[PDB]
């Protein structure tokens, strides 16, 4: 019995893997699978420019 | 090697010299190796 | 049409003028662009000063 | 732990989720839906209004309406659900504890940007909000500050150039050409297959189609040559009533307005002459760069074959001894957001939010002074 060990309406964030579209299936893995926000962060000769860039940015202007 | 940087820097303002150099010699820019940048799609 | 200028030399003093043209016609620091994301700023600032 | 919201809106797509993650929590739809047979059945479940991807489900019943066109929001109630829903329904979090990060298009009217920072902070008590570009979002995520970017949405098309961070505001270029009036062109030319699609459900089936079953031809006479002499180019859709439509010749038709905006007798010029026209208005010595980096973005630039035929007609107005490649990362669907939660997630950001209390003594006109 897997129908007895699992409830549809137990778990909402369960509940939403029913209510997926294919494509919108494979756009959530693939993209946890290439982890760009996880690199940009680790990665630090971009980042501190990232950073010095946005805060001198504000010190002159907007 | 001393006449080529210098014959070079002749060239380089103006002077329209036509000494061939045995050493080519081209700029280009600097290539990349940080995993943020993506390859392009084609050539 | 026009080649970069450059300035009159002193009979002691040309390739001190030859220099200084030389500088004003390309920029010491030419990295600034695309290339700034390629090297470091501490590696640049290293760069830069040398 | 609190962590700021990044909320992306463009007419057709809503997408949120949490700072600093890799995905977003919700992805759905745009769309307002009201009923419209006449309903008896006493006891069950009606409602008054349906909103996101529950009304997409049941299109049969309701009249599907956009509260947003062309990148400008008509009727801001319809916003207020929308936003209502992304808020409770879909994340369960409270919107007056975390912060929200809200994008727009470039080139805007005022009262936009001053309705919506009012609505964000009266009615919700958003205690810090900021507002940001999607494109330049985007080539945050691409990770190059550097580089000229188009990002073509269902709402409108733009290309941005950026060098060192600043988008430049003069060589900003706007082109109405988006993805809902391919799907109108769409229609438009399946009317003379003898298939005929007049609701706004046929809508959403016809982007659908749209979606699975178009391509972008390298070279135009050449594919209608092919297509005219052979079967090859046929592909069968399945319609949800079992019906079998045969797409044939129109699947390279639909996407060549991007190219050629003649054929829906528009008066500007193509997405590939935008591109290179906004190139030119920037200085000569940054060019190269902006020939050098040249990343897509939005839902419509999809299309296979897009990459190559962009880069044959950009080369093709290039100079000679210029070099031109285009950069298309596969996520370009989302890149805005991704941009976003790396723009949240900085230490030198949080001096950047909105202070709540700031804009008492400030007013509606307060992110004209802070962005
Ligand atoms: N897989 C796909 N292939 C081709 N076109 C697509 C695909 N997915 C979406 N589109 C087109 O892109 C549009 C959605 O663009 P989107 O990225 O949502 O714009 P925005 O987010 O700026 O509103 C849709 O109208 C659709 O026509």
């Amino acid at each position: 019995e897997r129908y007895f060990d699992r409830v549809d309406e137990n778990n909402p964030e369960y509940l939403r893997e029913r209510n997926m579209a294919p494509d919108l299936r494979q756009d959530f893995n693939m993209m946890e699978q290439k982890k760009r926000v996880s690199m940009i962060l680790q990665s630090p000769a971009f980042c501190e420019e990232l950073e010095s860039m946005i805060q001198e940015q504000f010190k002159k202007g907007k | 090697h001393e006449f080529e940087a210098l014959m070079r820097m002749l060239d380089n303002l103006g002077y329209r010299t036509g000494y061939p150099y045995r050493y080519p010699l081209v700029q280009e820019k600097t290539k990349h190796k940080s995993e943020v940048e993506i390859p392009a799609t084609v050539t | 049409t026009n080649v970069p200028n450059v300035y009159p030399a002193a009979p002691q003093g040309g390739m001190a003028a030859l220099n200084m043209s030389l500088g004003m016609v390309t920029p010491v620091n030419d990295l600034r662009g695309s290339d700034s994301i390629a090297y470091d700023k501490g590696e640049k600032l290293l760069r830069c000063k040398l | 732990d609190i962590a700021a919201l990044v909320v992306d809106n463009g007419s057709g797509m809503c997408k949120a989720g949490f700072a600093g993650d890799d995905a977003p929590r919700a992805v759905f739809p745009s769309i307002v839906g009201r009923p419209r047979h006449q309903g008896v059945m006493v006891g069950m479940g009606q409602k008054d209004s349906y909103v996101g991807d529950e009304a997409q489900s049941k299109r049969g019943i309701l009249t599907l309406k956009y509260p947003i066109e062309h990148g400008i929001v008509t009727n801001w109630d319809d916003m207020e659900k929308i936003w209502h829903h992304t808020f409770y329904n879909e994340l369960r979090v409270a919107p007056e504890e975390h912060p929200v990060l809200l994008t727009e298009a470039p080139l805007n009217p005022k009262a936009n940007r001053e309705k919506m920072t009012q609505i964000m902070f009266e009615t919700f008590n958003t205690p810090a909000m900021y507002v940001a570009i999607q494109a330049v979002l985007s080539l945050y995520a691409s990770g190059r500050t550097t580089g000229i970017v188009m990002d073509s949405g269902d709402g409108v098309t733009h290309t941005v150039p950026i060098y060192e961070g600043y988008a430049l505001p003069h060589a900003i270029l706007r082109l109405d050409l988006a993805g809902r009036d391919l799907t109108d062109y769409l229609m438009k030319i399946l009317t003379e297959r003898g298939y005929s699609f007049t609701t706004t459900a046929e809508r959403e089936i016809v982007r659908d189609i749209k979606e699975k079953l178009c391509y972008v031809a390298l070279d135009f006479e050449q594919e209608m040559a092919t297509a005219a002499s052979s079967s090859s180019l046929e592909k069968s859709y399945e319609l949800p009533d079992g019906q079998v439509i045969t797409i044939g010749n129109e699947r390279f038709r639909c996407p060549e307005a991007l190219f050629q905006p003649s054929f829906l007798g528009m008066e500007s010029c193509g997405i590939h002459e935008t591109t290179f026209n906004s190139i030119m208005k920037c200085d000569v010595d940054i060019r190269k760069d902006l020939y050098a980096n040249t990343v897509l973005s939005g839902g419509t630039t999809m299309y296979p074959g897009i990459a190559d035929r962009m880069q044959k007609e950009i080369t093709a107005l290039a100079p000679s001894t210029m070099k031109i490649k285009i950069i298309a990362p596969p996520e370009r669907k989302y890149s805005v957001w991704i941009g976003g939660s790396i723009l949240a997630s900085l230490s030198t950001f949080q001096q950047m939010w909105i202070s709540k209390q700031e804009y008492d003594e400030s007013g509606p006109s307060i992110v004209h002074r802070k962005c």
